């Protein structure tokens, strides 16, 4: 899971888990 | 050379950045909100 | 000829601005918050 860029802003307690060339659509590192 | 161009008191347009080439790599700033940025020195 | 020839030595000089603040001349100069 990752904090990738979001073009929209979020609201309080909003849970949204659903243009920068080709980098908007993808979405941690365990080492 | 590197780190030679000082940017200030200028219109820091980003259209020339994100609409260029087909060249961006904006880490530290918001990519689609670049035109809303302002810094002490660039 | 006419030349200013002042001691500029504008090394590592980054601010430049051009205008026409010329022409009794009263003036007030202050440096406030940058």
């Amino acid at each position: 899971l990752y904090r990738l860029f979001r073009k929209s802003n979020l609201k309080p307690f909003e849970r949204d888990i659903s243009e920068g060339f080709n980098c908007y659509f993808p979405l941690y590192g365990f080492q | 050379a590197w780190n030679r161009k000082r940017i200030s008191n200028c219109v820091a347009d980003y259209s020339v950045l994100y609409n260029s080439a087909s060249t961006f790599k904006c880490y530290g700033v918001s990519p689609t909100k670049l035109n809303d940025l302002c810094f002490t020195n660039v | 000829e006419s030349e200013f020839r002042v001691y500029s030595s504008a090394n590592n000089c980054t601010f430049e601005y051009v205008s026409q603040p010329f022409l009794l001349r009263e003036f007030v100069f202050k440096n406030i918050d940058g």
